[PDB]
């Protein structure tokens, strides 16, 4: 405000949340009452330092410090003025106005039933006026009245979440013709929210998970073609968290002005800097959108472009514990873990392959003096308490029919059976005889482990994966677990001897070298800008050592799928492989694997090929030793 | 084969097909359909199988709950199957199990609890919906269980159910009418509208369908009358002119609690009497223009919904609708090309009057002098028809772009001050991209006022001084294929006309003193000096006060702190990208640079306060 004329310019500071400030033990509105007087402390009154000031607040303050100013206060609107807040919303168009007015007094009661009923505060005004606004958009896009199909989407996209509270119950209550009577599932609300079909703009996503496994899903499922942009808490040593919030304020707006999706896992280090943007109150030039976002003190508007959209993955718990009220009223809130997207004839795929992984575990054979029961954890390395949901879904997401059939039935099973039998160890192929799946099934698993299957060495596994013909896939992401050593550089230029057909030097990284992102970037980027089609990257981590090198692995993952879809151009194909390396003495039990998404997994006990074993253990498993030194 | 109870080996392969039935059960494919199983055991524990395993099991394997079995009954299709080589051959519900025919007990007497509810009407009507849109397994299962008439009582029961929805539709369009009214007046529903509150879990019989021919139902109405009143409101409730009519007879009353039947001579009545009037009105076509733009006043643009709102009058009065709707519609979508024309003819002389393109029209003077005539007739104004064969499509939308020229003067007096032709205007967009800011709305005005003026310049550059109404027309022709492929260009237009003071600064712009941050940064990039020291005052050894930045440039230096480099880095976040990556490879330098020493000034700290005295003193 210095230097300028105080009559025709005047500068505002605005507080946005001076309700949280209110009790705080460091007492910072205790420096408001002599900064309204003249705008300094311990400073004599000037010109320019009176400023205007704006503060707006959801929780309450006190009006010892509001004599000072103007206080503007409002409880709740009542039933009359949700009413007139519809119309005003429903007011550009007066057709479909007078069409959908007969709903404005029914969605204010069942509201008002529902801001009674929850517990604690979790639906808000802008659910009821993103009701009104879903409700008048299809109603302009149909002109034919209101199905009941529209009304129970548009009540349980806008009224969802929250678990004890019966949405489409109240909501019908009410009025009873829009008794919609089959399933709605959170699948199609979550996907027509993240692809819409062309002021009217939804609400972002707030998708409440169990135990993290919804990305999971979301990358099964939704995402077609174009991945978004996973912005994410980097777990990466020595990483400054201010400039890592810079960097991510930074993609955020670049995905804004681009159009591209972002998820974010982290939104309680970015709500401070994004709370602007998920108000969806934007301001035009020439037709463009402008949308505040923020970085300290530094407030600009950005560009959104006209496709852009927005999830936040959290947890159920971390949702109902932390997130303010106020940011939870934004978000469009849905529920998904598991139990959602498993139709019940995948939950029984699920029961039928948990009892085939512990048959397959649970030999009986004491013809060796020991004693030693197997779980499925040491037979399947990878294998967890979920981690059959995770096998179903990518199985029934490899079949892509997806109707019931029992022809489809039967193939979802030997497809899951497949998948789990491509991260099983081959002496438990071995000790797969005395099993209680008979020597049948046992010796076409371990058909199809030595012949449909490849386990023999890294470099095998490559050149029977290249030649693959990868449909609608530009990357291919492969976890790998193995017992032998990592590849040490030496082994990196006998693999690239093999692979010189079909592969253009496959760099190999070792996650322990790695303290910040961005070296771990600048490696990516300098594998990504080498000419060639089909590069390989081979990202490496042992469990056991003194390196802490376990969580850096998902920062690793989500940075490499990030920087190959912003970076990799039309002609190449990309080839990624986490090898990580585990050990019999423990840490093959402890591991926690299949990682769905986009990631297979698969198990490599000897990452090497061997010259001195036949690589089929059936050919040395029919033969004694003494025929194994018989001559010609 | 089977070889008795101690064959093991057909104890495994009657497991193996337990398990292969509730294989085929939890798919839903049909287990039963063409088995000759002629051997009784076996078919026995097949149908004990399909009993057991195809049982809805939740949470509990019995039901104690009828509608589900029920439901189970209907639904699924080896039900139908199974009574049947149950009942057909009495020697085979002999040995199925205990629990088995146990469920096949509950199964019959759940069927013949709700079907015996059903030659009384004492159905619980979401049953009867139940068995309405599951009829011919129904059917099939009510043969069953009869051999051990039905068609007649069903189309009896659908018509009792038919005449139940479309009387609940009736009481639904009437509550919806008089609830449009809630802030007007309020009217009490008698008791209708508890009884339409409630669930239809409801029995059948409670819904009065008694004689003694005639169907009177728990919306008990006070009258035939106010029955035909909902119906005709049912039937106009999706009318626009009747919502339209019904509002201003609802204002034409005026703490008013209303009884029912005194609405329906009212506000019902003179409401509909009002409606029937308008409609024989149109019938001859006798309304005059005055009625047609004050009633059809939404109805511009739009002439499908009119389409259907006509029809939606024409079903008031039951007759054919064969040539009274296209001639009307035709008619008011005339007038409406007319008026448009009206404004359309207004906008185009306020754009010659501040454009300064004097020249000559001579065309549109009677199109002007009709403006201020009132005629009163409902007939076709002809000799304009001509005239609108030079307004033809120029249209609603598109008449905003003339009125952005209309209303813009003072940017078309600075742009035939200052630009003078097309060409100048690539040195000033270059010109002004130096001169606007680095943020994203601040970058972006440049491309608008270039996309504006490039879209406007078949206008506000190349048009003679003199010219007659074609070469106008054939360069607004030119002007709306400028249009069609960036339909924001009257925004462009009016936001860089806004802009007017920072367009004129441009070219009178003194050397503005302030440092951009990309340009900062390369400065930093490329000659500043990080400096750790732990300060030699009084001060603490925080963070702010360990490191600074020199920035040498007349050969004074600049001093930055940490909080000035962040507010640095967060302006240098935030600017809009210039689409080059020499910017990128700055920014990206100086931020992990200024990360790589922050990182120092860290572990220097933690070497202080630990207590070192070998960094004591370090620099």
């Amino acid at each position: 405000q210095q230097g300028k004329d105080l009559g025709q310019y005047v500068s505002v500071v605005v507080l946005d949340e001076v309700g949280l400030a209110e009790d705080s033990p460091k007492m910072p509105l205790k420096t408001l009452h002599p900064l309204l007087e003249d705008g300094c402390i311990e400073d004599d009154p000037a010109p320019y330092k009176k400023v205007g000031f704006v503060g707006i607040s959801n929780w309450a303050l006190d009006p010892a410090k509001m004599n000072r100013g103007i206080f503007v206060s409002r409880g709740s609107p009542n039933e009359k003025e949700l009413i007139e807040s519809a119309e005003g919303i429903c007011s550009s168009d007066r057709l479909v106005q007078d069409k959908i007015r007969g709903y404005f007094a029914p969605f204010a009661k069942a509201y008002e039933t529902v801001c009674q009923k929850q517990d604690k505060e979790f639906f808000g005004l802008r659910d009821y006026y993103s009701l009104i606004k879903m409700v008048f958009a299809k109603a302009k896009a149909s002109k034919r009245g209101l199905s009941p199909q529209d009304i129970t989407h548009a009540v349980l996209r806008n009224f969802s979440g929250k678990d004890n509270i019966q949405a489409l119950s109240i909501f019908t209550a009410s009025l009873p013709e829009a008794r919609y009577k089959e399933e709605v599932s959170t699948v199609e609300l979550i996907k027509q929210n993240i692809y819409p079909g062309p002021g009217a703009e939804s609400r972002y996503l707030l998708v409440l998970t169990r135990n993290y496994v919804a990305l999971q899903i979301l990358q099964q499922t939704f995402f077609e073609g174009q991945q978004p942009e996973i912005i994410f808490g980097s777990s990466f040593p020595q990483d400054q968290e201010y400039t890592q919030i810079c960097r991510n304020i930074n993609r955020v707006k670049i995905c804004m002005e681009t159009g591209k999706m972002v998820v974010l896992l982290n939104l309680q280090n970015l709500y401070e800097s994004l709370y602007d943007a998920l108000n969806q109150y934007y301001v035009y030039l020439g037709g463009q959108k402008y949308v505040d976002l923020g970085l300290g003190t530094h407030r600009v508007k950005c560009r959104v472009h006209t496709a852009f959209r927005l999830i936040v993955i959290e947890e159920k718990d971390v949702v109902y514990k932390q997130f303010p009220v106020p940011l939870i009223n934004r978000l469009e809130k849905h529920y998904l873990d598991m139990n959602t997207v498993l139709q019940p004839w995948q939950k029984s795929i699920v029961q039928e392959l948990q009892q085939w992984a512990h048959e397959f575990a649970d030999v009986k054979a004491d013809q060796f003096i020991a004693r030693h029961k197997y779980s499925p954890a040491d037979v399947f390395i990878g294998y967890h308490s979920d981690a059959c949901a995770s096998v179903v879904l990518q199985a029934v997401e490899r079949q892509g029919c997806r109707d019931l059939t029992e022809e489809l039935y039967r193939k979802v099973s030997e497809e899951a059976r497949s998948i789990l039998l491509d991260c099983a160890t081959p002496d438990a192929v071995v000790r797969l005889s005395g099993s209680s799946l008979g020597s049948f099934t046992a010796k076409q698993l371990s058909q199809e482990y030595y012949y449909a299957q490849q386990h023999n060495s890294f470099v095998d596994f490559l050149q029977a994966h290249l030649r693959m013909t990868h449909h609608e896939c530009r990357a291919v992401f492969t976890e790998i677990t193995t017992f032998s050593r990592l590849l040490t550089g030496n082994d990196c230029d006998v693999l690239a001897s093999e692979l010189r057909g079909l592969a253009s030097k496959p760099v190999v990284l070792s996650l322990q070298q790695y303290d910040t992102e961005y070296s771990f970037l600048k490696d990516v980027r300098s594998w990504l800008t080498n000419p060639g089609k089909r590069k390989v990257l081979v990202i490496q981590a042992d469990f056991d050592d003194g390196t802490r090198s376990a969580q850096l692995v998902a920062s690793a993952k989500y940075t490499a799928i990030n920087e190959i879809n912003k970076t990799q151009g039309t002609k190449d194909f990309v080839f990624v492989y986490f090898v990580t390396k585990l050990s019999r003495m423990g840490s093959g039990t402890s591991y926690v694997g299949f990682h769905g998404g986009l990631w297979r997994s698969v198990h490599i006990d000897d990452l090497r090929r061997s010259t001195i074993m036949a690589s089929d253990v059936t050919k040395l498993q029919n033969v004694t030793i003494s025929q194994l030194f018989k001559p010609e | 084969r089977d070889g008795g109870l101690h064959d093991s080996v057909s104890r495994s392969f009657e497991k193996c097909v337990i398990e292969a039935v509730s294989s085929a059960c939890q798919s839903q494919t049909s287990v039963l359909e063409g088995l000759s199983c002629q051997d009784l055991q076996k078919f026995g524990t097949l149908l004990s199988a399909v009993i057991t395993k195809s049982w809805p099991v939740h949470n509990g394997e019995p039901v104690f709950d009828v509608d589900e079995i029920f439901k189970y009954l209907l639904k699924w299709p080896d039900v139908r199957q199974l009574f049947e080589l149950c009942g057909t051959n009495e020697k085979i519900i002999d040995n199925i199990t205990e629990e088995g025919r146990q469920l096949m007990a509950t199964a019959e007497s759940v069927f013949q609890k709700v079907a015996g509810e059903l030659e009384n009407g004492t159905i619980v009507v979401g049953q009867l919906e139940l068995i309405l849109e599951h009829q011919s397994q129904f059917l099939d299962i009510w043969n069953l269980n009869r051999r051990r008439d039905v068609r007649s009582l069903l189309k009896r029961r659908r018509d009792d159910l038919l005449f139940l929805k479309q009387e609940k539709r009736y009481v639904e369009s009437l509550l919806r009418q008089l609830g449009r009214v809630k802030h007007l007046v309020q009217v009490d529903f008698g008791n209708i509208e508890i009884i339409h509150s409630q669930d239809l879990s409801n029995k059948k019989l409670n819904e009065a369908v008694i004689k003694l021919s005639y169907k009177r139902e728990t919306h008990y109405c006070l009258s035939p009358d106010i029955r035909e009143m909902a119906s005709k409101l049912d039937s106009l409730k999706d009318s626009h002119i009747f919502q339209d009519f019904w509002q201003e007879t609802a204002e034409s009353l005026n703490e008013l609690k209303v009884s029912l039947p005194e609405v329906l001579e009212y506000l019902y009545n003179p409401c509909y009497d009002n409606f029937y009037t308008l409609y024989e009105n149109l019938k001859s076509g006798k309304i005059t223009f005055a009625e047609v733009d004050a009633i059809f006043k939404d109805f511009v643009d739009k002439y499908d919904e009119l389409k259907n709102d006509l029809k939606f009058m024409c079903t008031m009065n039951p007759q054919d609708q064969k040539g009274w709707i296209s001639e009307r519609v035709g008619q008011i979508k005339e007038y409406h090309t007319l008026h448009q024309a009206v404004s359309s003819a207004k906008v185009i002389l306020q754009v010659r009057r501040a454009l300064g393109v004097t020249g000559d029209f001579s065309v549109l003077n009677p199109l002007l002098n009709f403006a201020d005539s009132f005629e009163d007739f409902g007939n076709e104004s002809p000799q304009f028809i001509k005239a609108k064969q030079l307004l033809q499509d120029i249209s609603e939308p598109r008449q905003r772009c003339l009125e952005e020229l209309a209303r813009q003067t003072e940017l078309v007096a600075w742009l035939h001050k200052a630009l003078e032709d097309i060409n100048e205007l690539k040195v000033f967009v270059d010109l002004a991209s130096i001169s606007a800011g680095e943020n994203d709305i601040d970058v972006d005005r440049v491309a608008c006022f270039h996309d504006a003026v490039q879209g406007y310049a078949s206008l506000l550059y190349k048009m003679d001084e003199r010219t007659n109404f074609s070469d106008f027309m054939n360069h607004l022709q030119e002007l709306w294929r400028a249009l069609d492929n960036d339909q924001h260009l009257p925004d462009k237009l009016k936001d860089s006309a806004r802009n007017l003071e920072w367009l004129k600064t441009v070219k009178e712009s003194h050397g503005s003193v302030e440092l951009s941050s990309l340009s900062l940064a390369t400065a930093i990039n490329s000659r500043g000096v990080y400096v750790i020291e732990a300060p030699k005052d009084g001060q603490k050894i925080s963070p702010d006060t360990v490191l600074r930045l020199l920035l040498p440039d007349p050969e004074a230096l600049r001093t930055y702190s940490t909080e000035e480099l962040k507010e640095l880095l967060n302006k240098l976040m935030l600017m809009s990208g210039k689409k080059d990556h020499n910017s990128n490879t700055e920014v990206e330098k100086f931020s992990e640079v200024f990360s790589n020493m922050q990182r120092l000034v860290h572990v220097f700290i933690k070497l202080h306060c630990a207590g070192n005295m070998l960094f004591r003193t370090w620099t």
